DNA sequence: GCAGACACTACGAGTACATA
DNA sequence: TTTTTATGTACTCGTAGTGTCTGC
């Protein structure tokens, strides 16, 4: 199998999520933080043409950095990784895809409760925001039947109260009232445009990132409100 | 069966590690104290400490986990360092569990000095998420437990049980090893094998099992395995007899006979003399062996060290 | 110092507003001020026959056993604390020394030996450089000094006085004035 | 040969290390345990202590993996601190074992006092890599070995054979020593000596050799090379001339010159000092003597504290 | 004759080059020459125990017959992160003149040591080929049982009546060529053979002794000893932590230079206090503590002018 | 192309612990 | 009127020096 610039540009994002992956068969890698904070799943270009454990995922993208795009990956005789460069030949190890922090099934959204979108150049001009500004958390309301997300300094104001930030996302429809609180470290996502599918049922509830490449799915906090 | 089996392992103690909170074999009041919480659904914060290991500590870790549907991490003591703590553990405990879990932090072996500060920082920290997420710790020795997270803690204490629970939990034990035997193909030809294997180590349950394993090399626990088990080589018969007789060509020449395993002979000595001698020269065989035993080890020369204990023992030692 | 009015800001305000933390560094240094230790509170508690107020602070075994070493009196059972010291509650340890050390007393000094650490050095050189240790190192001073005068040996050695070595002989600039003395009179 | 040989090296108690765990000289049901598990085709986790140098163990680790076909890592356990654990032994265990072999880490002489921590981030460690994973531990001195670690592991406990274990290892070792020599190209001229060897230091089967390497000086072993293996000295006789006449300076002198095996030179001291004093001074002498030979190996400077027993003898002492 | 052009000390230019010029008795001279003649080394412990014998000598011997590539430490020096670092870095490493490496410690029966003799048990079986390695000791028992199994122990001295004579013979026209090559010059030749009666069997002494005459060219427990008489304590009191290094070898001057300096009743009882201190060392917790506890119990007791 | 800015490494100082 | 033993190991903090990724 042959890895492109394109899905090696995945990849190194799975990283920010597990150190490692599990990547079996087929058109369509997934990973989910070791503590579930977060989970990740794409369908790709290149074919993925036999299962592996990969516990270094971050380093390996490292050293196929250093081959040509013709690089030719296979599983080693000695059951290993070996990528083929024209004039080179390099040796990655395998752990046994017990060490590696695998969901099971790719886990499915249930029916939203709310749906909005986000612009691509608008979640640039938060992630890149947040850090002058020292936005740890924010939060995904209603202003004026138009969703608004809010940025805040949860260490300055624990209570979520001076909002040093906010973008509004579109038209709310229908009525209900909801402060999701989001965890700027689960935002882990590549850049881009999202459509964006929230759920919530009592102390239940999750927010999925649907992207165009790859789809995001993220925790909410615990002090998060609503009536759904 | 009514056991567990993880049969993704060899290891036999590993094998057998139980499910739930009722398969474990706990103290009357341990497991009411353990069904109660599984009950109210929620977990609070708990330590759970030895300190002679196998007691069933890092086992009911996570049996609570299961018994409450938790939503748990289990992580090694010794790995869970300060920014262990503010970076995973703090992302965990701070994330929703979306499907409405118990979140439960099972930090696995916590007692070791070097974590003293990693424990300092947790302690504001479990009062902080103290609504969404509770902490289990196990630990060997509690006092590497900072007292600011005993208190923050149920501390429930293993493998003190008393004189009535020993008795009742060990004739629990045989019955487990017994159906452990059916499955593992092991034949059982005499009981009192399986009865001398609980009795032997005790409050550790786990090489209890796995003595099981080392002495069913044969396949077959028969009258001849118990022969080890209780392990008495035991004829005494002839240094005894020398003692009586306070000579010493006789004793001089059995030292070297018992050199060998120099910590069994002396057991087998205190056990038989103990009865066959009077009452205030028991005071003293214990002073004389008692002495011997502690410099065993200092001592140059074993087979020299024993004369000694022997002509100590012919001089001051009556009986008839 | 332009405008020359002020309201003289102390040491702090400069620094912290103006941000420099090199600044704030110097300031903060400023409290150092490092002692502590109040050992000899435990350890008169054990002389003096009075309340003890311990377990709640920090006992070094080292120190009182050490401290009481300066008083041949209290010798039988700070030797007692030594041969069984160790596996002693440090509770423990200090309820023997409460019931074994009768009378009390003391005034403070310790006793260090004399260092003529031009002597330390000598011999430290002659240890290095023929990897025998400190007793023959001694034998070694005395056959030359004896003879040869040994300025010779102090000539050819003194190239390594590495400063590093210098470090392992006394603390202070009163190494600096060996790091020339030695490199001086052969 | 039906031997191993490395043929890689010249120190010869190492160029015969036994490859599998047929070749090696063990106790009955020491044997049988090992045979047993190299049979179930996987390797639990466990523990072999001497305390006596050169019994085995660390041979017995390294062939019981081979019998095995283990993927093994061997280590040194004074080089296995706490952060060697996190990051090799950790990716090790973590590696899938492509081939489908046991993993199999070897920590040989783990019983330092300093390792404790590294040994208490082990005990969560072997529970998690179980399936994987197993360890095989090398010690000299148990207590050296954290009980959590115990309770995990099987505990072997070599050099201590029954008295019948004893005479048929010795035999075994008789006839593996004389297929050495037929190796080596050194000639047994009187079988004689060969059996003397192995009896002489027999716990240890290392200097057991190196024993025959240092005797075989002349290229054969004779009745008279036999008479320096079964030598000693016998020769006690300056030592009890001295202590008749009660005098130091010839004692005192003495002292050095038997520094060198205290253990043995107490022994033949007690053996003829018996017959040589008067009965209530034979009392004493086995305090005396008793009594320092238990404190010796704590003695600092051996040649004083055996001084300190002549004085002592020269004293109290008193016969013809 | 070998001599060193470069060194200032007797002893050290003097020291024999080879496993001949070293005087020994005759199972020691044929078990050397035995274990030359296969040409790689074993590994060795070698030990006197009474001093100058020739222990650190023909280590460095054995070393030069055999042409091995020595790396000579001394075991005061040789820590935990010594043997990790330098030690390993020296036995891991292959040589390129393909002689057996040899690792000489001289001395290795301190103290703190202990930890370090622990670490070689694996090692010195884990590079068994490439090098091998010989220890000196002045008391064995400092030695772990578990290196004792891996290396020969030679244990040298105690010349017959006959090796004595000739011994005696040689070191007496060793001496003579010594002065020689110095231009120290023998008026009597009576001196000479008083010098190697004087200190049999410590000829590193007797070369000593002549390094101390020379200042023409022709033929310290002393502060301990007098604070003891004085009876005074801030001193031995200050003496005791000096000590506290080698207790082993400190014991023995000890006991060698009081039983000459104090009275015969008080000679009975110096064995007495000084052996019991010496039993229960290493039970000890505080060393420096328990070497005080040594010098108070003295000075009460001991009793002389 | 550089210079500027961010991130990750390492060493030094401090601290505490256990065995001798 | 006081005042710090030796040897090894581990965790954390702080800073400074190294890198790579990025912006005229
Ligand atoms: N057997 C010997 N023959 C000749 N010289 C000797 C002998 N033993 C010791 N010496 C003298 O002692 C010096 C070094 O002694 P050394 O081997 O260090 O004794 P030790 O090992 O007992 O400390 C040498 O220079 C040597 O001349
Ligand atoms: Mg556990
Ligand atoms: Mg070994
Ligand atoms: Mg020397």
């Amino acid at each position: 199998m042959k890895l492109s610039k394109d899905t090696t540009a995945l990849l190194k994002n799975f990283a920010t999520i597990n150190s490692g992956i599990m990547l079996k068969s087929g058109q369509f890698i997934m990973t989910r933080a070791v503590n579930g904070t977060t989970y990740a799943e794409a369908n790709i270009s290149d074919v993925i043409d036999f299962d592996v454990a990969i516990y270094d995922l971050n380093g390996f993208l490292g050293i196929l950095s250093l081959v040509n795009d013709d690089a030719e990956i296979s599983q080693s005789e000695d059951g290993n990784i070996k990528i083929a460069d024209a004039r080179s030949t390099i040796f990655w190890p395998a752990a046994d895809p017990s060490t590696v922090v695998a969901p099971n099934k790719p886990i499915p959204f249930p029916v939203a409760s709310a749906v909005t979108e986000i612009k691509a150049e608008d979640l640039q001009q938060l992630l890149r925001v947040s850090r002058g500004l020292q936005i740890d958390t924010i939060a995904i309301t209603v202003k004026e039947g138009k969703i608004v997300i809010n940025g805040f300094n949860k260490v300055e104001d624990s209570a979520l109260t001076r909002v040093k930030y906010s973008l509004t996302l579109g038209d709310y429809d229908g009525e209900n009232t909801f402060n999701f609180i989001i965890n700027m470290a689960n935002m882990k996502m590549q850049p881009g445009n999202y459509k964006l599918l929230l759920w919530a049922k009592g102390k239940q509830g999750a927010a999925k990132f649907e992207g165009e490449h790859a789809n995001y799915v993220v925790a909410l906090e615990a002090d998060s409100t609503h009536d759904f | 069966s009514m056991i567990t089996v993880n049969e993704k392992e060899h290891i036999l103690e590993q094998k057998y590690r139980p499910s739930t909170i009722d398969e474990c074999i706990l103290p009357a009041f341990d497991k009411e104290t353990f069904k109660s919480i599984t009950s109210k659904g929620k977990i609070p914060h708990i330590i759970l400490h030895s300190p002679s290991p196998g007691t069933g500590k890092t086992t009911v870790a996570k049996a609570l986990c299961h018994d409450v549907n938790a939503d748990m991490m289990f992580v090694n003591g010794s790995d869970c360092k300060i920014d262990f703590v503010r970076g995973p553990l703090t992302n965990f405990a701070s994330a929703a569990s979306f499907d409405g879990r118990q979140k439960v932090i099972v930090i696995d072996e916590f007692d070791r000095s070097g974590l003293a500060e990693s424990q300092r920082h947790l302690r504001s920290f479990m009062e902080a998420y103290s609504s969404n997420c509770s902490i289990i710790i196990t630990a060997n020795n509690i006092d590497g437990i900072i007292k600011p997270l005993q208190s923050r803690c149920r501390v429930i204490t293993f493998g003190q049980p008393t004189d009535e629970d020993k008795i009742e939990m060990m004739k629990q034990m045989i019955r487990r090893l017994t159906e452990i035997c059916k499955h593992e193909g092991i034949a059982i030809a005499d009981m009192k094998v399986v009865a001398a294997l609980v009795k032997k180590n005790f409050p550790d349950f786990r090489k209890t099992i796995g003595e099981l394993d080392s002495y069913s090399s044969k396949g077959v626990l028969d009258a001849g395995i118990l022969s080890l088990v209780t392990n008495d080589r035991g004829a005494i018969d002839d240094v005894l007899e020398s003692l009586k007789n306070k000579d010493v060509k006789q004793l001089r020449a059995l030292a070297p006979k018992y050199a060998a395993d120099y910590s069994w002979f002396v057991g087998k000595l205190a056990e038989e003399i103990y009865s066959r001698v009077t009452p205030q020269s028991i005071i003293r065989m214990y002073e004389i062996v008692g002495e011997n035993n502690q410099y065993h080890g200092i001592a140059a020369n074993t087979e020299l060290h024993l004369a000694y204990l022997f002509i100590q023992l012919a001089c001051e030692m009556q009986w008839k | 110092s332009l405008f020359k009015d002020d309201i003289q800001l102390n040491e702090h305000q400069v620094a912290w507003y103006s941000k420099d933390w090199t600044a704030v560094q110097s300031a903060a240094d400023s409290f150092k001020e490092k002692a502590e230790n109040e050992f000899f509170e435990i350890i008169g508690a054990i002389n003096n026959k009075t309340k003890c107020s311990i377990a709640q602070k920090d006992y070094s075994k080292f120190m009182v056993e050490n401290a009481l070493s300066q008083f041949p009196e209290c010798m039988p059972a700070v030797y007692a604390m030594n041969l069984i010291g160790s596996g002693l509650s440090d509770e423990a340890h200090f309820n023997y020394l409460m019931a074994a050390v009768p009378r009390g007393k003391r005034y403070g000094k310790w006793a260090k030996l004399v260092e003529d650490s031009t002597e330390v050095l000598i011999i430290k050189l002659l240890a290095k450089r023929y990897q025998v240790n400190t007793n023959d190192a001694i034998n070694y001073k005395s056959i030359l000094t004896k003879n040869g005068k040994l300025p010779l040996v102090l000539k050819e050695l003194k190239g390594l006085v590495t400063d590093d070595f210098l470090k392992e002989v006394t603390k202070n600039v009163k190494e600096q004035k060996q790091l020339k003395k030695l490199a001086l009179e052969w």
